[PDB]
């Protein structure tokens, strides 16, 4: 969007821009935590078939 | 007659010993779980943990 000398475009794109980047901040946190939640699934995965053997 | 007690307590010692090794498999990964379990606690002692890690 040009905001070249036209305020209330200038600010306002910052602003999205902002939002945009809480919201990624966000979205790492909650891949990150998906992440962790597979990593257990892992090591039990790994202890249960030694057991079963 | 003597001989046939002594017949009857080499099955009853097979029997005992089958659930006896049985229990130590998975009172050993008990042990682990609990091991590693405890691991986990002291690193929720951790004073640097943000809410969300």
């Amino acid at each position: 969007t040009p905001v070249e000398g036209n305020n209330v475009e200038k600010e306002k794109a910052a602003a999205a821009i902002d939002k945009t980047n809480r919201g990624l901040k966000n979205s790492l946190n909650n891949v990150l935590t998906v992440r962790a939640e597979l990593g257990t699934q892992l090591s039990e995965l790994s202890t249960l078939d030694s057991l079963g053997s | 007659q003597a001989q046939a007690q002594n017949s009857q307590y080499a099955l009853a010692r097979t029997f005992a010993t089958q659930k006896v090794s049985l229990e130590e498999s998975v009172l050993s990964q008990v042990t682990t779980a609990i091991q590693t379990a405890q691991e986990k606690i002291v690193y929720a002692g951790n004073g640097t943990l943000s809410d969300d890690d």
